RNA sequence: GAAACUGCGAAUGGCUCAUUAAAUCAGUUAUAGUUUGUUUGAUGGUUACUCGGAUAACCGUAGUAAUUCUAGAGCU
RNA sequence: GUAGGAUAGUGGCCUACCAUGGUGGUGACGGGUGACGGAGAAUUAGGGUUCGAUUCCGGAGAGGGAGCCUGAGAAACGGCUA
RNA sequence: UGUUACUUUGAAGAAAUUAGAGUGCUCAAAGCAAGCCUACGCUCUGUAUACAUUAGCAUGGGAUAACAUUAUAGGA
RNA sequence: ACUCCGCCGGCACCUUAUGAGAAAUCAAAGUUUUUGGGUUCCGGGGGGAGUAUGGUCGCAAGGCUGAAACUUAAAGGAA
RNA sequence: AGAAGUCCAUUGAACCUUAUCAUUUAGAGGAAGGAGAAGUCGUAACAAGGUUUCCGUAGGUGAACCUGCGGAAGGAUCAUUG
């Protein structure tokens, strides 16, 4: 099947390796996962080398996603992958893979944001939130997506690795960078 | 700047959209750059302390540690992206003539931004796990030809 | 490249001269 | 091969252990356990080799089947159980009990010890580090695993286990000036005084030990077992006590033994 | 002269590689042509005895040398070999099975007959020192 | 205590040298680049007086020229 | 080189995109070997020449290829599929 | 702290083979045994040691030799 | 211009062995079993044969590079 | 929960082309070398070998060889201040 193995490359200098073994079991890959975005979620368990599992996602419609500012991390709902630094193609095939760019639902964020700064975007609890909103700061570009109801996050897991579709919250000049990269 | 690929390229664990400021914490802590030594008495590069390059294969800025052998050698191609080939000159002794033959081996290392390197230069590398089909060496130091 | 070049030779080329017209200064005050 | 290997040519074994090269095609192949395959005397050897309790290998079998052979106080029935330097060997039958050390020709010498000394064995450090919960524990090279550990304690220590409490009664910090006995290589079962530690960035680090008679031997810093603080060991030595003589002197004394005996 | 330099070592190793070939025993070795030879590297062969022949010795001997075409079983080869002894060609039959050595030099021709390197040891599985010193008979009639 | 289920082993050993020329291999390294049944040591929180449905052996209807080829039924 | 995918894990191992590099009379590349490598064997004043299929170690194969299940471990052949 | 070769010593280094210590298998090729006295046994019985290119690792030496370097000193 | 003394460089010659060599002979062809200043080319019994083949150069004639099968007990040098 | 079957992809045996390389081998005829007691024709090399021999090159002749041009002594001359 599939192999890792170098004995099929070219050697550094260019010169062909002749073949003095077979393949080994030890040394093999396996289909790509190749992971979409759909509400029917399917995860298939693979019996790895020790015994070990591994879980490969063929479709996932939820992920668990870190607002890492606010320190806050919420599961949502991933609605659309947007950009893919690494083939344009997996973009319109609606592919999952890590650093993907996608769109999540913002809200349950925005449910967390109200119930913590008491803002849309009980005395001894007014006292608090009050006091949580002397240092409270939000980006303008962070801010103006809460309206469409959309956030833009980057994958940090590998989906056909581990079976889950999870990232962080895009801010900061990599927020700038990859809506740059969008604005056509 | 130094974002010239299609994807965002920063260093892993360092936060850059902390509310707090990184003044007073340690490097690659508070959005500070990530930065380490390597040991064995090398010294970290001012351009990589002070640099705003990414690299994730720079010994002291990356995710590679030294081990193993440390070898030196001339720069004999710096053609390559951040890679360059150094030549090792070396006798091969023939035993039944009791005399010495003149050899040399390319190695291909790992160089990253904070040096500057030319053919001709002399180089010490440190060997590294795999980077490439080739690299396993990744520049420590460069002194210039002539000096 | 070049901008990089013309730096490090022009502000070489200065501190250079520098030097030279401080050691003649130097041996200047030494005779006496 | 597509595993493990599960047969020691005799020619392969450890010439340590002294088998005979025509008395078969095979050695015994040590067990898996707290002592390297290579750095082991497994019970069926120290059983019918060095002990002649057994005359065959299923004579062993049969000796240690009723329970009668215990190593670091618990009863092995395992033929190839690896036991090594340091090692407390008890046949309550026989009243005996063995520490396996080197003699100064590298090979494993069952010391006879008594009862109050066959209570307790060296160990030394490997490693220290913080484990599940941040517990600190300390693990040996003779596969022990110790939690909370004196925090005075780090790698390359030597501490004294009692097999009873299985506890750490208390440790040696290594350092020049104590008395240590050389584990591996050309200079195995040699005794002497730490004299100096030579470090190597990123190599291996050198020791110099010097015997009592002067002579003085380097190692590596893997090979050495701090024996007692001081000069002092805190284990009983066989008659040689680490002093290894050259073949002259050895000569001569087989010499003189022939004109007395 | 010869070269002396502590750093000629490889010139002196190339130099002694390229000379051995000029070395007649060396190149007889390591050309790979004792392969096309008809024993083909063997030190005996069987074969079949296509005709009796007799050759002309050479000068300034005058006998006519008592030999057999031989056909090698292994690879079809015709060869000569020579019949040793008084009579003995008497105790050989055409199409018969009869084992070959050298004559002695490694391939080279010996005493006065004309190109003929190879002699007969065995006729029909017997020996032709057996029959003629009549410890043993060839197996018929 | 046969049989049978379950568990483990059968990846060792033995044989051979066809392919293979910086490859194998040798000395020397590295894993801070990984997996590792077993052994050994340590470590695992503040209907329950014990659940459910199957199946082998067995039993008895068999098919096929035929195989540790094979179907259905009754048990546990 | 960058980003992914796959893998027990490193790595053009594979994919997308980008760069134009890499090796070579210090013999690359290709060809020959009646070439498995080594520990060693024969002969040796010294240096050396020749040999090393074979019981120890390492590798490789099970009529030729390929593929795979079970399993901690096999691309297994006194296992399966073509 | 210019970089090396060379040399010295040491560490690490499979066994078997080779060299070699001990030992009267009747000798020998071998083997790794045995020996001592006459008790419920002893000699902690023995199963040494050297060699092991080249490359790599680490101390001492600095003659010989290689490369690098030098005056607008970016000198001490 | 010629005569005499000398120095450096060159083409050579003459005598001689304390040298070398199989000798002829050589002041280098010496300082070599008491064997090592540096470096290039090149030979390994006689033939087959500077032939066949491949490559390369040439308008051609040919040049350069260059085998094997096989054959033979000598061929050859000095005296 | 799930069989047959189906779809796309991957790994990919196997077979069938053209092409190339390798090794072996037939071939009318042409033609080389060598060996084979005691063939035919001359006499080219050895003496100044009866035209001194030889090298390169070119042409010619049954055959060895002959001739032209330049060269060598390994010549049959170390020699004419006559
Ligand atoms: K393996
Ligand atoms: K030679
Ligand atoms: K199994
Ligand atoms: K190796
Ligand atoms: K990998
Ligand atoms: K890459
Ligand atoms: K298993
Ligand atoms: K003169
Ligand atoms: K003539
Ligand atoms: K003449
Ligand atoms: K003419
Ligand atoms: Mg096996
Ligand atoms: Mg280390
Ligand atoms: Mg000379
Ligand atoms: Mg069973
Ligand atoms: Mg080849
Ligand atoms: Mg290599
Ligand atoms: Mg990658
Ligand atoms: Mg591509
Ligand atoms: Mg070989
Ligand atoms: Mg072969
Ligand atoms: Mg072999
Ligand atoms: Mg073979
Ligand atoms: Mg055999
Ligand atoms: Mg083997
Ligand atoms: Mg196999
Ligand atoms: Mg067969
Ligand atoms: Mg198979
Ligand atoms: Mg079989
Ligand atoms: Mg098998
Ligand atoms: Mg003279
Ligand atoms: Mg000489
Ligand atoms: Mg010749
Ligand atoms: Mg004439
Ligand atoms: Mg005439
Ligand atoms: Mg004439």
């Amino acid at each position: 099947g599939i192999s890792r193995d170098s004995m099929h490359k070219r050697r550094a200098t260019g010169g062909k390796k002749k073949s003095w073994r077979k393949k080994r079991k030890y040394e093999l890959g396996r289909q790509p996962a190749n992971t979409k975005i759909s509400s029917n979620k399917t995860v298939r368990r693979i019996r790895v080398r020790g015994g070990n599992v591994k879980w490969r996602a063929l479709r996932l419609d939820t992920g668990n996603f870190s607002w890492g500012s606010e320190a806050v991390t919420r599961k949502t709902r991933i609605l659309d992958v947007v950009y893919n630094a690494s083939n344009n193609e997996l973009v319109r095939t609606q592919t999952l893979v890590k650093s993907a760019i996608v769109q999540v639902d913002a809200a349950p964020f925005k449910q967390w944001y109200l119930q913590h700064y008491g803002i849309d975007i009980s005395n001894h609890v007014v006292r608090k939130i009050e006091n949580r909103q002397a240092d409270r700061k939000l980006d303008s570009h962070l801010e103006e997506q809460f309206a469409s109801g959309r956030l833009l996050a980057c994958i940090s897991s590998r989906p056909g690795q581990c079976g889950r579709a999870d990232g962080y919250i895009l801010e900061g000049k990599e927020l700038e960078f990859y809506m740059k990269k969008l604005q056509k | 700047a130094e974002q010239t690929e299609k994807a965002f390229l920063k260093q892993p664990g360092v936060f850059l959209s902390s509310k707090k400021t990184g003044k007073g914490k340690r490097p690659g802590k508070g959005g500070n750059r990530y930065f380490k030594s390597i040991g064995l008495g090398f010294k970290t590069p001012r351009e990589a302390t002070e640099g705003t390059y990414i690299d994730k294969k720079c010994p002291f800025t990356g995710n590679v540690s030294i081990r193993g052998r440390i070898l030196a050698g001339t720069c004999h191609s710096a053609k390559m992206n951040r890679t360059i080939i150094v030549r090792r000159n070396y006798l091969h002794y023939v035993k039944k003539y009791q005399r010495y033959e003149k050899r040399h081996s390319n190695i291909p290392a790992h160089i990253s931004p904070c040096f500057r390197v030319k053919e001709g230069d002399h180089v010490t590398i440190g060997q590294c796990r795999p980077l490439s089909k080739t690299v396993r060496f990744n520049v420590l130091k460069v002194i210039p030809a002539g000096s | 490249e070049k901008a990089r070049e013309k730096t490090l030779s022009d502000q070489f080329e200065a501190r250079r001269a520098k030097n030279k017209a401080s050691r003649e200064r130097k041996f200047a005050r030494r005779k006496k | 091969a597509r595993g493990l290997k599960k047969h020691l040519k005799r020619l392969n074994a450890p010439k340590h252990w002294m088998l005979d090269k025509l008395g078969g095609a095979f050695a015994p192949k040590p067990s898996s356990g707290p002592h390297k395959s290579r750095e082991c005397l497994p019970l069926v050897i120290i059983l019918r080799n060095r002990l002649k309790y057994a005359l065959t290998y299923r004579e062993v079998i049969s000796i240690l089947m009723q329970r009668q052979v215990m190593v670091d106080g618990k009863v092995r029935t395992d033929k190839t159980y690896p036991a090594g330097f340091m090692d407390v060997v008890t046949i309550p039958k026989t009243n005996e009990s063995f520490r396996l050390l080197y003699d100064t020709k590298g090979r494993f010498r069952l010391h006879s010890l008594r009862d109050e000394e066959a209570k307790f064995k060296l160990c030394k450090v490997r490693s220290v580090q913080f484990g599940q919960k941040g517990i600190p524990y300390l693990n040996t090279y003779d596969g022990r695993t110790i939690r909370y550990p004196d925090p005075l304690i780090k790698a390359n220590d030597t501490i004294k286990l009692d097999l009873d409490s299985n506890k750490i009664v208390d440790f040696i910090k290594f350092d020049v000036g104590n008395v240590v006995m050389v584990t591996g290589g050309r200079n195995r079962g040699r005794v002497g005084i730490l004299k100096n530690r030579e470090k190597h960035k990123g190599s291996f680090e050198t020791v110099h030990i010097q015997d009592s008679q002067g002579h003085e031997f380097a190692t590596r810093l893997g090979n050495v077992f701090t024996l007692g603080k001081g000069s002092k060991p805190w284990v009983s030595l066989p008659k040689g006590k680490g002093i290894k003589l050259s073949i002259i002197e050895e000569a001569r004394k087989r010499m003189a033994a022939q004109s007395a005996t | 002269g010869k070269t002396r330099g502590m750093g000629a070592g490889r010139k002196l190793k190339s130099h002694r590689r390229r000379q051995r070939w000029a070395d007649k025993s060396y190149k007889k070795s390591h050309l790979g042509n004792e392969w096309k030879k008809p024993f083909a590297g063997s030190s005996h062969a069987k074969g079949i005895v296509l005709e009796k022949i007799g050759i002309e010795a050479k000068q300034p001997n005058s006998a006519i040398r008592k030999c057999a075409r031989v056909q090698l079983i292994k690879n079809g080869k015709k060869i000569a070999a020579f019949v040793p002894n008084d009579g003995c060609l008497n105790y050989i039959e055409e199409n018969d099975e009869v084992l070959i050595a050298g004559f002695g030099r490694k391939g080279h021709a010996v005493g006065d007959i004309p190109g003929v390197r190879f002699k007969v040891v065995k006729v029909s599985g017997v020996s032709l020192l057996a029959l003629f010193k009549e410890k043993k008979e060839k197996p018929r009639s």
